[PDB]
Formats: C-alpha cells, structure tokens, sequence
C-alpha cells in the first residue's frame, strides 16, 4: 500500500529543462522497480525511464536517451526526473509508478504532473 | 549442446554459467551468451565465453546488486543460430565466494589459532550469514584429517595442538556456506601449511 | 526557524522499553545537531544522545550506552529515541533539541514528554 | 619530541591528512598516536595510527563521517602515556581535493587528440560539480616541450590538435584538480600516461 505524489511540472520553451519529483509514503529502497511513464494527448501510456532503487542502475527509452536522467534519494524516499533539451514531442502528463514483486512497475501510481512544451 | 547451461551466483556482482558442447569449440569466437534482466526498459547484455575444456565453456555474467526477485533470460547463440533458450534466478542458485588470507598462528604453545577473511563487505546479506568449514590434514597422509564447523559468525578457529601429531606438517583450507536458501559450498581458500610441535 | 513536537511517553515497568518521537516543522537534514536531553524532578538538564542528521553518526552519554538508540527518518523530518532496559534512574521529562550553526544543540526545543518508571 | 607542528588538509569527503616532524629516527606506528575529536554534543575521541614519511616524519589519515563547513576538531598527539601536543583543525579552511584518475589518451581520430579521465568524487559531493582541471603534456626526454591546459567546463575531457605535437616522439600526460571553493590548494597529480605521437 505505497502512495506516490509527483510534483515539478510546468510550461517550457523548446530547448529548456525541468525537474520532476515524486515523494513516496514508504521506503524507496524496498521497491523492486521505480519508473516514470507519460501520456501525451491522444496517445497511450509509455515508460520513459526506470531504476533499481538499491544500486541506482537506470534504464531509458530511446526517445529520451541523452536528454533525461532518472535518479533517487533513498534517504528522502524520493524519485527524480531531470528533463533536458525538451521538445514539443515531450508534452504529456507524467507519472511515477512502482512495484514490489515484479519489474513491470504497475502496482502503484501517482496522480501525475502536466509538462507542456510550446 | 550436450549438457544444459547451469548457473550460480555470488550474490554481489558475478554469476557463473557452465555448459558442454558437441565437438571441439572455440567459445571466444563462434559463441555468445545473451542475458537480460526481466525488468522495465532493460537491455540485453552479451557475455563472450571462455573455454574450460575441449567442448566445455564458462561465462561470467556481470551484474548490479542481487535481490531475490531478479530473474534473467538466457540465450546461447552460434552466429545466426539459436542453440539454447532458458532463464536464471540468482537467489535460487547461491554459491558464495571463497574465503581468503587463511593464516595459522603458532605463538601460543597449547592452542592453535586460525584466522581468515570474509570475502564480502559488511553491507551484503551474506556477510553476517556465512558458515565456514575448516579442513586440516597431514601433508603426506590425507587420511589423517579434521573438519571443523564454524558457525559463530567470525572467521577464526582455535584447536589444542595436542590434538594433532607432533613433528609433522599439516595443511589447512576453508570454504563458506550461506545458510540462506538454495546455497552450495564455495570453492576452497588457498591452503596454508605449518609444522606442528607442542 | 524550526518548531519541534515530541510524543511517545508514559508509565513503564523497570526492565521494559519505550520509543519517543519528535516531528520537526522543517528539514531534519539541514540541521547540524539533533539530540535528546532530559530533566528529572530535582535536577538540571543533561544530554542523553545526539546525532549528525546527514551521515547518521550517533553519540551517547555513558548512562544510556548499550540501552538507548537514537535515529532519524529524514523523509518524515522525525527523530526517534528507542529506550531499552529502562531503570528507575531514567525517570524524567525528555526533550528534543537542535541547532544549525554549532554542535551545542541549544537553538530549538520541544515541549517534552514524561517518562516514568515504576 | 616534536620539531615542526602538525598541519592538516581535507579532501572534503571522509579523509583528512596531517603532517609533523620529530627529531632523528622515529617509528610512527609503534610509538605515536593521534587522537581527534569533533567539537559536538557527546562526542568521542577517535584514534589514528600514523605511518612514516622519512626518518623523523609522520603522516596520519584521519577518517571522518562527513565534512561540512562548521566542523572543527581537537587534535592530541600522544607518545605512550605522555602528551606531546594539543591543537585544532577545521577541514573547510584547508581543502585539498583528490587526484583524478584513469587518465586515457585516444588515438582513433586523425587531426584531433582526445584525453579523458575520472572525477574522483561521487555526484552528491559539492566538489563534483566544482572541479577545475589542469592537464600537463610533455615530451618524455624534453620537459621544455610542454603544454598546460585549463579545463573549466566541468567535464573530464580535453581535445588537442595533433599538429601541435611532434611526430615520432612519445609524450606523457598527467592531470590535477582545483576546487572552486574557498581555501583550496591543488590536488596531487594523477598517475601519468604515455603514448607515441605520429600521424
Ligand atoms: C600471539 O599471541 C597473542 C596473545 O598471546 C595474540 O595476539 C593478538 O592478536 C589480536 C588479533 O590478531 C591482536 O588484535 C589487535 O588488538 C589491538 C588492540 O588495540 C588493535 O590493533 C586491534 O584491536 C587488533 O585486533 C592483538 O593485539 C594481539 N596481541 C599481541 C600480544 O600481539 C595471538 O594469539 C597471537 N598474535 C596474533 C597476531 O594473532
Ligand atoms: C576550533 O576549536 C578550537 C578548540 O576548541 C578553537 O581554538 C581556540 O581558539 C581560541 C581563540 O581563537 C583560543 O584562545 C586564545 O588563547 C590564546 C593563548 O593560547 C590567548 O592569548 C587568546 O586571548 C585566546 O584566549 C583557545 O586557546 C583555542 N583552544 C584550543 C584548545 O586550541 C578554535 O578557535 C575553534 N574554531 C575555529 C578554528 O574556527
Ligand atoms: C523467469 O523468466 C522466464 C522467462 O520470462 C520464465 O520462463 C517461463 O516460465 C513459464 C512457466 O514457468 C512459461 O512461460 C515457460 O516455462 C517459460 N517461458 C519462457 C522461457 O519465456 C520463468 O518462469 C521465470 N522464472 C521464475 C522462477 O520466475
Ligand atoms: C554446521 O553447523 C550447522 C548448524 O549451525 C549444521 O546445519 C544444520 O544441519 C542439519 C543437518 O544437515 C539440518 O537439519 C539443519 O537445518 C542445519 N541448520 C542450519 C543452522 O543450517 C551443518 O550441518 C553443520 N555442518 C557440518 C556437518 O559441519
Ligand atoms: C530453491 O529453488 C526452488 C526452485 O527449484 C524455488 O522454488 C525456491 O526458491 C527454493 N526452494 C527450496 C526447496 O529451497
Ligand atoms: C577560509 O575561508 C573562510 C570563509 O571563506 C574564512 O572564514 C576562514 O578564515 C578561511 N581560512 C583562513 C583565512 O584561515
Ligand atoms: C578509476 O577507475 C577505477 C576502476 O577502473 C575506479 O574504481 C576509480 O573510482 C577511478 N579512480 C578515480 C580516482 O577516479
Ligand atoms: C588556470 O586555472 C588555475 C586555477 O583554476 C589558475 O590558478 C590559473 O591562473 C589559470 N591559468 C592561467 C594561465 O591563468
């Protein structure tokens, strides 16, 4: 019964950056998977970046490789998504998710933060 | 492939897999072992095997941490041809690291002291959960031997020198057991030698 | 500036245990020092246990060494005092304090919680 | 007995290095101890066993939980049951960063050379984002043929026109680090690397 609350969204110019955050109501270090997903208008959910909370090992979708960074501060039970070189294509609602027993990251979801790029 | 790839894990960063082929094979050319963590946005890594006999090969799979829910898919290829498909769960096949730096202390006439190092850092699970087996034997007579179980979570052992023959040299080595679940014995330490006296 | 509120006191049996808590109105992680002190009726204040919030390194007075443990959860901005093997001597009003620019722990104080052992 | 007074520097992570001089021969590991203690509520003194630095000289590596700018330590040099010296030390007044490492030259592009190396700090230390570097290149048997490059763009890489270095000659390279903090001095040099230049 983990709860997740994102923050840090807002409107941006193409080329500019952003940092998202997601506080967890329990230890990040006991999660198996933690990830960011996004939903652009008219389109389905897509995983953007994922992380192994203990070691810090991070994974990325091709479309954000070189631009986005996922990280975590286990002492704050918090997950971050540094978003650089933003394009109009990156306009979406952004979600933090997590799972404990599988690496699907589908068990727990936050409420989302809108990120607009125009 | 004759016998099927089997794997073990040191529960840190290294998993070792073993198979035996058909005829003669040079593994460092010809064969590749592809492994991938079943995990969101994971990428497949590629392990170039080393030969360990005529038709027998070994691969050392590099890993981030090891947690019990970790599962990998395993694909042995030979060029364009897929030879074997499987899967591996490190926590179902634990083989801890061999202890090291085994030392005998002969500075107390009545009592021998053996010490050695736990191969794990304090923050690994196994560090606090390793059992040890110490094997002592006369250098030219293996049938004159001892086995000691060390379960008190400290790499040390004491024996009365009077329990071993005098004027003779003994060897000693030590291996590690995790307790855990699904564990097997580690490799042996390098052995040490002393001349027994009292 | 920081406000502090303890809780978790009550009556206890000699030999038994207790856990105190101290919520902070701001980040525990930005404090230099955080500590528990105690009064006892006819007596002056004495430090019992202190902590470095970032690293977690903890210090103890001799009279509680081996029995009390101090810890902190930076994600809750909360400080704890696990009290084991309680004796009649430990009867007192217990306070959480903190400081930002020195390791005296005298800048901020909570209101206290009584710990009686009989 | 003590000749020159113990002085210290700090890597701003976990290690402070102190230095003093005795008279004549001294074995530091057996005879001497350096006690250090953070000025802090309920603090305990820790003890550092020194190592030798030539004849009458000792060095100690003081292990520390952390370094923040208000940290101040008291320092007590003992010789058995005899106390030789009392002092104090503030790490943030004497920063000496770690030497970079893993210095590598890349031969794979004509026209431009590429040097890379590692920042010795983790991402969450202050200095990680605040290190300047100095890259020193010279021909192995002629030190007067040299280059110094200042790297301030916060990335352990350097590019150099191959035409600036002689061909058929072998060059060395090393790198050191400077902290954009106050009260900082240069790190030690990295181990150096060697390559044969030519194109
Ligand atoms: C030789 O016999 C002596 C007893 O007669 C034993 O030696 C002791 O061995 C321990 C562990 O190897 C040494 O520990 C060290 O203690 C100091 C205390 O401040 C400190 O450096 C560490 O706590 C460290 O663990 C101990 O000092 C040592 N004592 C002597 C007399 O040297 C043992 O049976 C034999 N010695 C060795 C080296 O094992
Ligand atoms: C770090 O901690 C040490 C020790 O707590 C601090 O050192 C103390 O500094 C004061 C004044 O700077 C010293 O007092 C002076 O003593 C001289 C004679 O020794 C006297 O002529 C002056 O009028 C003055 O009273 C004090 O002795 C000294 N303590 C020790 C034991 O060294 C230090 O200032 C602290 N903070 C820093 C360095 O920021
Ligand atoms: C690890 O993952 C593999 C592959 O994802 C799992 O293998 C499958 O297991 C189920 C039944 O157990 C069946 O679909 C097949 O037997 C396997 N198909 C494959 C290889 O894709 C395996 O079960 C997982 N291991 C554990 C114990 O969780
Ligand atoms: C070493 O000691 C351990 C006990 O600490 C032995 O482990 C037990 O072995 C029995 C019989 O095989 C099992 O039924 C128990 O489940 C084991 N318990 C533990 C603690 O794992 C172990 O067999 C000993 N090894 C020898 C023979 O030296
Ligand atoms: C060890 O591995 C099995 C799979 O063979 C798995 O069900 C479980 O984790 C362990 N079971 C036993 C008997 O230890
Ligand atoms: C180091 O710098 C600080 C502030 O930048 C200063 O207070 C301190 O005195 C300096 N060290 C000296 C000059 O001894
Ligand atoms: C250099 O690389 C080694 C391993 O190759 C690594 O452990 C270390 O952190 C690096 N050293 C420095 C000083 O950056
Ligand atoms: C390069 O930077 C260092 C320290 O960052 C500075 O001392 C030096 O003066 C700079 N180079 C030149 C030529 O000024």
């Amino acid at each position: 019964e983990v709860q997740l609350q994102e923050s840090g969204g807002g409107l941006v110019q193409p080329g500019g950056s952003l940092r998202l955050s997601c506080a967890a109501s329990g230890s990040t270090s006991y999660r198996y998977c933690m990830a960011w997903f996004r939903q652009a208008p008219g389109k389905g959910l897509e995983a953007v970046a994922s992380i192994r909370p203990r070691s810090g090992r991070a994974y990325y979708a091709d479309s954000v490789k070189g631009r986005f960074t996922i990280s975590r501060d286990n002492s704050k039970n918090t997950l971050y998504l540094q978003m650089n070189s933003l394009r109009a294509e990156d306009t979406a609602m952004y979600y933090c998710a997590a799972s404990d027993n599988d690496g699907n990251c589908q068990d727990y979801w936050g409420k989302g933060t809108l990120v607009t790029v125009s | 492939v004759l016998q099927e790839p089997t794997c073990v894990s040191d529960y840190m960063s290294i998993s070792t897999c073993e198979w035996k082929m058909n005829g003669p094979t040079n593994c460092s050319t010809e064969l590749r072992l592809l492994y991938q963590l079943v995990f969101l946005l994971s990428e497949a890594h590629t392990c170039i095997p080393e030969n360990n006999g005529g038709a027998g090969c070994v691969c050392h799979l590099l890993m981030d941490d090891v947690v019990s829910a970790d599962n990998y898919t395993l694909d042995l290829w030979a060029g364009q041809q897929l030879l074997w498909k499987g899967s591996f769960k490190p926590s179902e096949h634990v083989k801890p690291r061999a202890p090291g730096n085994l030392t005998v202390h002969t500075n107390v006439s009545d009592t021998l002291l053996l010490t050695w190092s736990n191969p794990y850092p304090p923050d690994n699970y196994l560090y606090n959960h390793l059992t040890y087996a110490v094997n002592i034997w006369s250098e030219n007579d293996p049938a004159d031997f001892r086995i000691y179980n060390v379960t008190y979570l400290e790499p040390s052992l004491r024996i009365a020198a009077s329990t071993l023959k005098s004027g003779i040299s003994y060897r000693a080595r030590v291996r590690a057991w995790a307790q855990c679940y699904n564990t097997t014995w580690s490799e042996w330490s390098p052995s040490t030698k002393w001349h027994n006296s009292y």
